[PDB]
């Protein structure tokens, strides 16, 4: 099971480099359980969009 | 984790239940919430409903070599199983008057069936690794049940009883106006005037002697010749005798035995070799 | 208001939701489902908690009568009228939704036959 | 603590508790890791775990009941009335935990008293599985003739029991061969074995003899070798078997009376 | 466990670079943001997805790498522990960058 | 388990007022229709009163068609709404 | 639900039991509590109203085209009807018994007339549109009851 | 108390009132003198004579099957004071 | 109430066992006497004369 639920991981994270991506693992992992707790992807997206323009703002 | 293996028991498996398909023996899970001695006795009480799956498998796969006896023997089969499925429902209402009831009284309810069950899988087995089949499966039960213990020994001559019944529609066909019946060719008459008749020596059991076989090949024969020739010369009659019903009685009266019966079998083989026997003595004598 | 009276001397709608719903019972055997999806959604990080039709126990057995010999089922989904089965959220509270499914899956492939031998008939 | 008197009910069924083990094939102790303070009440847990290992050798035995055939046609009807035992001991586990659940703790000196009543009963099967290796018959039943000389009123019950399904293969052979002549024989496990050279028409000749090295002891050797002679003339409940056949040899005597008006 | 408000409270702590407590602020602007409903531009069929992904990569002047992606497709479809693989492909193609 | 067929007949006339209600909003001339009683048992003894000449509550003779006119609006016919409104006219 | 719906089988509309004179006599579309299932049922009960007030007019038209085999027709019709209403009687003594029905056990004992019914409607309508009349009548009847089913 | 002792004259006996007097007057005076239990509590000890009692008789199975019912009647968690009623029914054994 | 129906009956099939003879209205008086906390001793010796 362990191993299944990493192929799942790693697959994804390979996809997700190749488009270029600014999250890391951890917060990838995260995404995945929201999109399979519910959650239409436009509203995940822009959210993130928000919080990563402020993380800038402030640092 | 109790209504979960009342219904896998019956032949239908959970996900907590696991079903690996006759390749092993993982059959329930690891359980957190269960203690670590809670598990373990729970794969043990799913081995009883492997092997019970194990047979519900092999009624299908023969009811579609493939012979009549092997069928016979399956519908056999599944009045074996009948205590059990009957002894799980009357299980249900036992865990509905307290939910006090665990795994551990199951255990105790469901070792009336460790002294049946992994002796049959063996009956099953020599069955599909040898491909077994004719009346040669009345002899697999036969000396399955020369084995010990005293459930499996009531059980498999019950089980012989059902499929002796499924020759006695043969032998009794046989020596009526002589039918032969073959849908395979799984009995041990053969064929292949009074036309060709022959007996394999290979498809014949122990509890039936060479010297018995004659006694159904003899009289069979007798009846098939008037059945090309004229059936008002009939032994047995048909318009002339009414002892074809006297047979009939005799037949359903020893068709059903408590167990098996060998003296009584043989005792209706001298009946059939007599008294329509007189009848076509006394035509030879003139001729 | 006459809503409320047919709500309550009726039992709860389970093909439009818009009925509350019960899945409690004082057994401790009885509420296995809510147990098991627990197990899951703690064990497996990656776990989709499905969207389920609460059922409503028990009456499981009375879309089995009327499958086997009767009318087309539009409560549970066929593809075709010789192909039924039967859909991927029914829970009833003292099983498993895998274990549950499985019952029914026997029962489903049986009134696919009748309902196949039912097409047969011209009238 | 509650969670140990629970723990001590799994070792009954011969299933390995929640604590690490180094013991099953020993005894069936258990090794916490702070077993330093419970040694008091380790040591009473450390009592009821010896009747656990008791339960493991009657258990094993049990997985040779059946084979693809098990040797011996008495030595798996043995294991038969063994089994039946261990199903009445596993009865005493099914209320046992069925009152560690009601609205619970109950105390180890109290179930001390439900584990002894199965100490004297238990631990003279695994008693009487230790004077057998072998499965082969008649062996076995020189085992229940050794154990109901023995003194003790309470374990003379269960060889009692035992007895009449050793016994009832023993008896099974016999009445077949003392009035029809027939004989049933899977492995050699009848004192009578068959062909010591070549069978021959009947007028009495050598074809049977005792086999003593398998005999069983419920017949003393005389009244075996007068059932030898019924059965070829033809061709406690230790002590009705001796009754029955000076009952039988009158009757098979007009048989062999019939024997003389055929010549 | 994972609830939705522990999971999206780990994601805000580590992308704004500050604790757990001091990312409340724009925690709880982000539950407001998800709790108003939009809709997807594409609304139907796996398929419409995938080759928007697909035509992105040409695009990018990155053929080679769309290839690629074709093929962890496959890898997803077959492992089956996910019933919502959609959300998670709009979600990456939205959030991509040079 | 009780549904809307073995609740009874009761359960229908109910679910009847209700299934109405929506429709009778644009019959509405400024308010709705209301319903007007009539017993199981007054249908029974009515049915034989038209056919000797005679008017009962359910039956008004009409002097200016010499024909019979049964109430044209909804009357509740016990557990039965409006089907035996239909029935009475034949 | 059950002893109304016997009302609507001897061609009596509720607006719930909705006359059509498209596709027949049908139950309303998805009405507040009835069961997906009951629904379905309960239209195969109604298409055994549907033609029987598709019946009942080819009586009263035509008594009381033209032709005097064609009114002997009429008093043919009728005496197909007849153990149909004997068995929505019998429906109907059940019901006033006691309340707690099935649709069920009026599907059980209704289907008899769901293949005499469609069966003679073909006859009706292949009289009307041939427009035969007379001693034809005698053997436009008599040829179909050379075929199939028992009933 | 007063009405229930009286009541358990009453069903034994088959008689109403102003029959069963003397008897009443036997039953007060004995139960009264001696109300409070004579023994310290513990319900196993009684429990354990009942299974004696099976076993000294040889009903095994009986035996067995008491001890089931036992956990039965506690589990059910009405009635307390378990003790003085099992006691009661070993005693009319 | 119901709890107090399937007690009474699992207390009856204590008392067919033991062979008491006390009918299903003895047994619950009984019950009555022995809830009130009054010594089994003497509650067993008024019932044999009771008997008599």
């Amino acid at each position: 099971n362990m191993s299944a639920v990493r192929e799942t991981m790693d697959v994804l994270l390979e996809i997700s480099r190749l488009l270029n991506t600014g999250l890391d693992m951890e917060t990838l992992s995260i995404c995945v359980r929201l999109c399979e707790q519910g959650i239409n992807p436009e509203a995940l997206s822009s959210v993130i969009k928000e919080l990563r323009r402020a993380s800038d703002t402030l640092k | 984790m109790i209504h979960e293996l009342l219904l896998a028991l019956s032949g239908y498996p959970g996900s907590i239940f696991t079903w690996n398909k006759r390749t092993g023996l993982q059959v329930s899970q690891d359980i957190p919430f269960l203690h670590p001695g809670e598990t373990s006795v729970l794969n043990r009480l799913c081995k009883l409903g492997t092997d019970y799956i194990r047979f519900t498998e092999f009624i299908e796969q023969y009811t579609g070599l493939h012979g009549i006896y092997l069928r016979a023997f399956c519908r056999g089969l599944d009045s074996i199983l009948q205590p059990y499925r009957q002894a799980l429902l009357d299980l249900e209402q036992e865990f509905l008057a307290d939910p006090h009831l665990s795994i551990s009284h199951i255990n105790y309810s469901l070792d009336q069936f460790h002294l049946l069950f992994p002796s049959i899988m063996v009956v099953v087995e020599q069955i599909k690794s040898q491909k077994i089949h004719g009346c040669q499966i009345l002899e697999t039960v036969y000396k399955h049940s020369c084995g010990g213990l005293p459930p499996v020994r009531s059980a498999l001559e019950k089980t012989l009883a059902v499929c002796h019944g499924v020759m006695y529609k043969q032998l009794s066909a046989w020596m009526l106006h002589g039918l032969l019946l073959d849908q395979y060719e799984e009995f041990f008459v053969r064929q292949g005037s009074l036309k060709q008749f022959s007996l394999r020596a290979e498809m014949l059991p122990s509890y039936i002697p060479v010297r018995v076989a004659e006694k159904i090949l003899f009289v069979g024969e007798s009846v098939q010749m008037f059945e090309n020739q004229n059936v008002n010369m009939s032994r047995t009659g048909s318009i002339l005798k009414n002892q074809e019903d006297t047979f009939a009685a005799e037949l359903h009266r020893l068709k059903q035995q408590p167990l098996f019966s060998l003296v009584d079998f043989e005792s209706v083989l001298d009946r059939i070799r007599s008294t329509v026997a007189e009848h076509l003595w006394k035509l030879m004598v003139e001729e | 208001d006459a809503r409320s009276w047919l709500e309550q001397h009726i039992v709860h709608q389970y093909w439009t939701s818009r009925a509350p719903r019960f899945s409690h019972s004082s057994h401790l055997h009885s509420n296995l489902s809510a147990i098991w999806d627990q197990h899951l959604y703690t064990t497996d990080p990656l776990y989709t908690p499905d969207d389920k039709t609460i059922v409503t126990e028990t009456q499981v057995i009375r879309e089995t009568l009327w499958l086997l010999s009767g009318v087309k089922k539009l409560l549970i989904f066929q593809l075709n009228d010789g192909k039924v089965n039967v859909r991927n959220d029914i829970i009833v509270t003292h099983m498993t939704q895998n274990c549950l499914r499985s019952v029914l899956e026997q029962i489903a492939a049986y009134g696919q036959v009748v309902f196949r031998l039912q097409k047969f008939i011209d009238e | 603590e509650t969670s140990l008197v629970r723990d001590l009910l799994y070792v009954f069924q011969g299933i390995d508790g929640k604590f690490v083990k180094m013991c099953n094939s020993e005894n069936c102790y258990k090794v916490d890791g702070k077993v330093a303070v419970s040694k008091s009440l380790k040591d009473i847990t450390s009592k009821l775990s010896e009747l656990g290992w008791l339960h493991n050798k009657i258990k094993k035995y049990t997985d040779q009941r059946s084979l693809d055939r098990a040797f011996g046609l008495v030595g798996q009807s043995f294991c038969a009335a063994l089994h039946q035992e261990l199903k009445e001991y596993y009865r005493l586990l099914s209320v046992l935990h069925s009152q560690l659940q009601v609205e619970s703790s109950l105390t180890l000196r109290r179930l001390l008293v439900w584990t002894f009543d199965p100490k004297i009963r238990l631990k003279t099967l695994a008693a009487l599985v230790d004077h057998c290796q072998g499965r082969k018959g008649g062996e076995l039943a020189s085992a229940v003739h050794a154990y109901t000389k023995t003194g003790d009123p309470y374990m003379r019950s269960l060889v009692q029991h035992i007895l009449g399904l050793v016994a009832y293969p023993i008896l099974n052979f016999l009445y077949r061969w003392i009035y029809d002549g027939e004989l049933e024989d899977t492995y050699h496990e009848f004192f009578v074995a068959s062909d010591p050279v070549v069978k021959t028409d009947r007028l009495w000749h050598d074809k049977y003899s005792l086999r003593k090295s398998m005999i069983p002891s419920f017949m003393t050797m005389d009244q075996s070798r007068k059932v030898l002679l019924i059965g070829k003339s033809i061709n406690d409940l230790e002590n009705a078997f001796q009754t029955k056949i000076d009952a039988a040899y009158f009757d098979t005597s007009k048989y062999l009376l019939d024997v003389l008006n055929k010549n | 466990q994972k609830s939705p408000n522990v999971l999206l409270q780990n994601l805000c702590c580590r992308i704004l670079g500050k604790g757990e407590a001091d990312v409340a602020q724009q925690f709880q602007y982000a539950v407001r943001v998800i709790g108003s409903n939009f809709a997807p531009t594409v609304e139907r069929d796996e398929f419409l997805v995938t080759e928007k992904i697909k035509k992105e990569f040409v695009r990018q002047r990155r053929e080679a790498d769309g290839a690629l992606f074709s093929e962890l497709h496959r890898k997803l479809q077959s492992q089956g522990v996910l019933k919502n693989r959609w959300s998670i492909l709009y979600l990456l193609l939205s959030l991509s960058e040079d | 388990e009780p549904y809307v067929t073995e609740a009874g007949r009761e359960a229908f006339d109910k679910l009847y007022k209700l299934h109405e209600g929506g429709l009778q909003i644009l019959s509405a001339t400024t308010l709705q229709p209301q319903l007007v009683l009539l017993e199981e048992t007054d249908l029974v003894k009515a049915v034989l009163n038209v056919l000797i000449g005679v008017v009962s509550s359910t039956f008004s003779y009409n002097q200016a068609l010499q024909s019979f006119a049964v109430k044209q609006g909804v009357y509740i016919s016990g557990t039965s709404p409006d089907n035996v409104s239909s029935l009475l006219t034949q």
